[PDB]
């Protein structure tokens, strides 16, 4: 009965957050009304991790919905699984954040954050043994980015001994809403490096390229992007939601994945890559899963793993398959490409198997890699940042909210430090 | 009659404990009920099996055992399992959140908050002992509880029970089933702290029994259930002398006397044979010579190493089933001429033999086949140091970069304890090399 | 090949064969270590809550 | 793809094997401390045998036999021959030897030495000292050696009246098949053997102290075809009959004696190893064993064929890709 409190902040945060709850509610046999109608006890054995029980055996997501405008949250309440959410956990303002980190972190969001922390507290008090928190948000906007990291800092103050986890969507000009996204992202990363234990880096650059090149979607929507996110999120939380030996809770995952405190930005991967309604008929063989899950084309962060080294890896296979063949294939990857795994962390690849597959598939595999190649992501954001900041472009939006140019300089420097720290261990030898 | 108390710590310790006590009950004819029809002395007894069982006025035979885990799932299965009636609640101790595969978290942070409770529950078993001789402690090297809390428990037992012996059954970490990257850290750390507090420790490498399950039981991908069923047979062989009428290893003190000349070098290598699949339709029963000779094949050892390139300090043969001394000595004579068996100059080249006419009991529906005779060799050979070397190498690789160290420091441990524990292991490897080369 | 100290009973028998002859910390100290580590945790947490206060 | 590591850079033999392996395109060399290897060309000293065979999903092989040093060290070889019943004190192909410590078999050596005086030349090996004076030999040791009977009447090669020793290369695979290389070499002395540089057939001592280095044959090295011919011409016999039968007997006796102690038949890792057996032969065409080398070099013109043989017999046998050897049957 180790509970996780979920928070979703902003448009992006609530969009994927909603899809996340749709997917796993279906995996746990919970319907839009909160009633269980599954055919396996494995579905309810660890249901308490993400759900609260009410009278009539109703299952209520331990989820808090946050935004500075009511737009997306009204869409969620009118969505398929809208009713399932605890109505009082809908915490929203009216002013919006205007894609402005400063508005979310210092002014507009500061006004709303206490209200959110009240709901968090009411949830946490009900917990038998709170593991920690998972946050879904984008880093390119204002609310999810600015207020999201504000929440994280406050939550760490009240719950300093609990694990902080995030699903952070990284901005990309291929799907850009605004030109100030590199600013918001750089300021957010600065917060994440300090105040999170585990961050899944979900790059919109990657999600777009996957949708276009692989899934052959000529005009990718956010729905096409979130089909990939929800599928990844379900996968990385499998070990948390079902019985298992490996990475069964947030802390044990952190201990396995995070050799150094600042280097906790994970590169997720998923196989097989599918589009919505594709409904493919041939299951993949265990060898096929293993080759694809490690393939660059299946990474949700636009980084080439062959350009860096793996510090740690977590692989999760779902569905009825040969655990013997899985072990063999996993051992085969490491032994065939041993150069890409740091030799000074022995046996840094851990594998889990879950009998229950995701809907629409007989076989699937989820990848979680702590690679030094993730620096490519932060480099990219840093280049976009400096291109504008060298001319102090668009800063007036931020100085108008009380921010000083120094705070940008500090944020940039810390991210450039993160990049250099990754490069340090990419060259390190035993 | 002198009582023995079994302490099962962490997931590995508990689940192995479950396997052992299940087996014990079958061997002594005790039911899940806790009833033992053969025991005509009701409510008490001075018998050899009373070393491991106490008796109630109603005639229930209760394991002198305590189960501890900093997380309730595993012990909750015991509370609801087949042998739920066997134990009483105060024996099963559980926390709320585990040590997260972190030695420092199990030793310092969470250990501090439950150590007094456990010792009190242990005290309540000891108060029911007329002549408590010592403790049998089951735990993993790799887990946070198994490593962290055990070392804390071993320190305090030496305080509250200074005169009493303490034996370990330790699970050495193997990647094929390991659940954490830092298990080499935890292993070295708990070995360093526990070394002076343990009189004799039996290491079981999960790698070895994993392959024994693949090779000899034809199990494609062994589970903990497969591993524990086999481990329990080994443990039963080792503890049979404490539970049955005999004259070899009749108390815990005799284990140290017979197998441990030097205190620090208290890690006997266990070897067991035969291991036969219950699915083998046709099987030729193996002779005394054939099973005794198998005790010198690395493929049957609890820890894979090469005793040929080390020296012996002591050896003990523990037979179960149709075995007579004449056939044993005949097998020993033949084996000595064929194999490389060199003792240290200051030890007799000999074997302490123990026979029990009752063949090995096997769990119904288990993977193991019934055999008419089996043996478990306990040999203190310097070759087991190969396992320390492997472990210390993995430790050196990670610690050179201080990888994962922050997780321990954050729990209150000082970075110095790492190098301190590593130094102790460096000396230990040095001791082994002096004695054996 | 000398057998010695042969002991027999209804349950079994034991003996020894020789092929060749030869040729601490107090309870107090423990409580200190657990408490010293506790203070280091409390210090580290205090520095965090100090940093967050800034 | 198979993988291997190199941890002995100063190995001429396995530098060539390493090159040959890569040239197949089916072998990739890793960093020396990468543990996920199929093959290990390990260091000469303190090789970590204890870390081999513990890598799931990897068949691991190494180019050395743990315990083979009992054969390849002077003092250990002596002790092995005297104390092993398979070889026995009554061993007619190994010179009379004794182990002596500076500052032990000193008493036993003198006991037999006094017997000799009433040919009594010996040799002290760790810099070497040949002398009939026991008192001088013992002094040389003090300021661990072996004292061995010096072969006063060696077979002398003509023209030159010069001595020599024979080097045989033996490859033992993971199944303990004993493979004798077709080619051997005679390390010759270029100086006339003087009863009272010309006693030591060492290639280094010859090149440095001999004026006559390389007149009779290339680098004071005679190979088997020439040596065989000479034996037919001069003595009316063959290399096979007069010498090799004894060589094959000695090689088998030594390696079969040690097999139970070093065999990796049922081990979690596997071993092969290249040995170099060094022989003298006397006037009577009687073969003697000098020593065994555990890390032998090869003759320059033989490196290619031998090294390719190691790959075919010892390595490819375990790791199949996509005879120069005489099998000494047991
Ligand atoms: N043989 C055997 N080994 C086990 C078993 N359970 C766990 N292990 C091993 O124990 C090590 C991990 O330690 P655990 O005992 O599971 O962890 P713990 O003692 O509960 O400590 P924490 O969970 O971190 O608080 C790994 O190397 C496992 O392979 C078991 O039932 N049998
Ligand atoms: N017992 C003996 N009787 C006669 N000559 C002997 C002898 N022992 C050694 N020699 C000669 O002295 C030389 C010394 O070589 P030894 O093999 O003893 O040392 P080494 O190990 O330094 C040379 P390598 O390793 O190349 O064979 C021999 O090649 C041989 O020519
Ligand atoms: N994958 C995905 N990304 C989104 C979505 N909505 C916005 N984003 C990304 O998030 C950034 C805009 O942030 P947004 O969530 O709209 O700002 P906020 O609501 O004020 O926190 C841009 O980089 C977008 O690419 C969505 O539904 N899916
Ligand atoms: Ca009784
Ligand atoms: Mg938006
Ligand atoms: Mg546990
Ligand atoms: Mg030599």
């Amino acid at each position: 009965m180790r509970e996780i409190v979920h928070i979703q902040a902003g448009q992006c945060g609530n969009q994927i957050g909603a899809k996340f709850w749709e997917v796993i509610s279906d995996e746990h046999g919970i319907d839009p009304t909160g009633s269980y109608h599954g055919d396996s006890d494995l579905q309810l054995e660890r249901i308490n991790v993400y759900y609260n029980e009410a009278t009539g055996n109703k299952y209520v997501p331990r989820a808090i919905l946050v935004d500075l405008e009511p737009g997306t949250m009204d869409s969620v309440r009118s969505g398929p699984f809208g009713q399932i959410f605890r109505p009082d956990n809908f915490v929203f303002g009216q002013s919006g954040a205007g894609n402005n980190w400063a508005k979310g972190h210092y002014t507009e969001g500061a006004e709303l954050v206490d209200s959110v922390l009240d709901v968090v507290r009411k949830e946490s008090e009900s917990c038998d043994c709170l593991q920690g928190f998972q946050l879904t948000h984008s880093l390119g906007g204002g609310t999810g980015s600015g207020m999201g990291t504000l929440l994280i800092s406050k939550i760490r103050e009240e719950y300093p001994d609990r694990i902080m986890n995030t699903f952070s969507v990284m901005p990309s000009p291929k799907v850009s809403d605004t030109v100030v996204e590199p600013y918001n992202a750089t300021l957010s990363v600065h917060q994440l490096v300090e105040n999170t234990d585990e961050t899944y880096c979900i790059d919109n650059e990657a999600l777009y390229d996957i949708c276009f090149r692989t899934l052959k979607l000529t005009t990718p929507t956010y729905g096409d992007l979130n089909h990939l996110v929800s599928a990844t999120m379900s996968g990385v939380t499998t070990c948390l939601r079902f019985p298992g030996q490996l990475n069964a809770d947030l802390r044990k995952l952190a201990v396995n994945m995070v050799p150094f405190p600042r280097l906790h930005f994970f590169m997720p991967g998923f196989a097989p890559l599918t589009s919505r309604g594709s409904q493919q008929y041939r299951a993949l063989t265990v060898p096929e899963l293993t080759q694809q899950m490690f393939d660059s084309k299946n990474m949700m962060a636009a980084c080439d793993p062959r350009h860096g080294r793996y510090l740690t890896v977590a692989a999760i296979f779902r569905g009825r398959m040969s655990m013997k063949e899985v072990d063999e294939q996993m051992l085969n990857v490491q032994n065939k490409n041993s150069s890409y795994f740091v030799e000074w962390i022995p046996n840094n690849v851990k594998t889990a198997v879950c009998d229950i597959p995701p809907r629409g598939l007989k076989m699937s595999a989820t990848f979680i890699g702590n690679s030094t190649a993730i620096q490519e992501l932060f480099k990219r954001i840093s280049e976009q940042f400096t291109a504008m900041f060298r001319r102090k472009a668009f800063l007036h939006w931020y100085t108008g909210e009380g921010m000083d140019e120094m705070e940008f300089t500090e944020a940039e420097s810390n991210m450039n430090d993160l990049v250099s720290e990754y490069q340090q261990y990419q060259d390190a030898t035993a | 009659m002198r009582e023995c108390i079994s302490i099962h710590v962490g997931q590995a310790g508990v689940q192995i404990g479950n396997a052992c006590w299940e087996l014990y009950c079958l061997e002594h004819g005790i039911q899940p009920d806790g009833q033992m029809p053969s025991d005509k002395t009701i409510g008490g007894g001075d018998d050899s099996f009373n070393t491991f069982f106490s008796e109630t006025g109603a005639g229930k035979h209760v394991p002198r055992a305590v189960f501890v885990d900093l997380e309730p799932t595993v012990i909750d299965e015991v509370r609801t399992g087949t042998y739920r009636q066997l134990f009483h609640p105060e024996q099963l101790i559980t926390g709320k959140e585990d040590a997260a595969n972190n030695y420092a978290r199990g030793h310092y942070t969470i250990g501090k908050e439950i150590i007094d409770l456990v010792l009190d529950r242990i005290r309540k078993l000891a108060d029911q002992c007329t002549g408590l001789q010592g403790f049998l402690v089951f735990h993993s090297f790799g887990g946070g509880t198994g490593s962290g809390f055990t070392s804390l428990l071993m320190e305090r037992l030496s305080v509250d029970y200074g005169k009493k012996s303490k034996l370990e059954f330790s699970i050495y970490p193997a990647p094929q089933v390991s659940t954490a990257v830092v298990e080499p850290y935890n292993s070295i750390l708990t070995t360093h702290t526990t070394l002076e507090h343990s009189d004799c420790a039996f290491m079981v490498d999960n790698e070895a029994i994993y392959d024994i399950c693949r090779r000899n039981l034809d199990i494609e991908r062994p589970t903990y259930t497969n591993l524990n069923r086999l481990i329990s047979q080994i443990v039963s062989s080792i503890t049979a002398s404490l539970r049955f009428d005999g004259a070899l290893n009749v108390d815990l003190t005799e284990f140290q006397t017979n197998l441990v000349p030097y205190p620090r070098i208290h890690f006997p290598l266990a070897t067991y044979a035969p291991v036969i699949s219950a699915e083998k339709a046709y099987h030729e029963q193996l002779s005394v010579a054939e099973i005794t000779n198998a005790c010198f094949e690395p493929a049957n050892q609890m820890v894979k190493c090469d005793p040929r390139h080390g020296k012996y300090m002591a050896c003990c043969l523990l037979y179960r089933g149709d075995v007579v001394p004449k056939d044993v000595n005949a097998a020993i004579a033949t084996i000595k001429t064929k194999r490389s068996i060199q003792f240290v100059d200051w030890c007799p080249t000999g074997f302490k033999v123990g026979i029990n006419y009752q063949p090995p009991t096997v769990v119904p529906g288990g993977d193991l086949a019934k055999v008419q005779r089996a043996v478990c060799m306990l040999s203190n050979t310097t070759a087991i140091a190969e396992a320390w070397a492997r472990l210390d190498h993995k430790f050196d690789l990670m610690y050179a970069k201080r990888a994962f160290v922050h997780w321990y420091v954050g729990e209150g441990m000082e970075e110095g304890e790492f190098s301190e524990a590593r130094e102790d292991m460096a000396a230990l490897e040095k001791d082994y090399e002096e004695v054996g080369v | 090949m000398e057998v010695i100290e042969l002991n027999k009973c209804t349950s079994g028998q034991s003996f020894e064969v020789i092929l060749k002859p030869p040729s601490d910390p107090s309870l107090e100290e423990i409580q200190k270590k657990l408490e010293a580590a506790e203070e280091r945790r409390k210090y580290q947490e205090a520095e965090l809550l100090k940093h967050l206060a800034e | 793809m198979y993988t291997f590591v190199v941890r002995d850079e100063n190995s001429s033999v396995y530098a060539e094997v390493s090159r040959l392996l890569l040239a197949t395109g089916q072998w990739k060399r890793l960093r020396k401390d990468n543990p996920r290897f199929n093959l290990m060309l390990g260091e000469r000293n303190r090789l970590p045998f204890g870390r081999l065979g513990h890598e799931p999903g990897l068949v691991q092989l190494v180019n050395y036999y743990r315990g083979a040093d009992k054969l390849c060290r002077k003092a250990s070889l002596v002790k092995l021959i005297k104390t092993s019943p398979e070889l026995s004190e009554s061993c007619t192909w190994f010179p009379e030897s004794y182990v002596i410590y500076p500052t032990d078999e000193r008493e036993v050596f003198l006991a037999a030495y006094n017997r000799r005086r009433e040919g009594n030349v010996w040799i002290a090996k760790s810099g070497i000292l040949i002398s009939s004076e026991a008192s001088e030999l013992l002094d040389f040791i003090d300021e661990v050696h072996v004292i061995q009977k010096y072969l006063e009447k060696p077979l002398l090669l003509e023209p030159g009246h010069r001595k020599f020793d024979i080097r045989s290369w033996v490859l033992v695979d993971h199944l303990y098949n004993i493979y004798l290389y077709r080619e051997g070499v005679l390390r010759t002395s270029s100086e006339p053997y003087n009863s009272a540089t010309c006693h030591l057939t060492n290639h280094c001592i010859q090149k440095e102290y001999s004026k006559n280095y390389g007149r009779y044959e290339e680098g004071n090295e005679m190979f088997f075809e020439e040596f065989n011919q000479y034996l037919m011409d001069a003595l009316n016999t063959t290399l096979e009959n007069s010498i090799l039968l004894q060589i094959k007997h000695i090689i088998r006796s030594c390696l079969m004696c040690i097999e139970p102690a070093i065999s990796t038949k049922h081990l979690h890792y596997q071993s092969f190893q290249l040995f170099g057996f060094d022989f003298m032969v006397d006037e009577e065409l009687k073969v003697w064993l000098i020593e065994v080398n555990g890390a032998p070099a090869c003759a320059q013109k033989l490196y290619a064929e031998l090294c390719q043989g190691i790959v075919d017999v010892a390595i490819s046998s375990v790791f199949p890709l996509a005879s120069i050897f005489i099998k000494l049957h047991h």
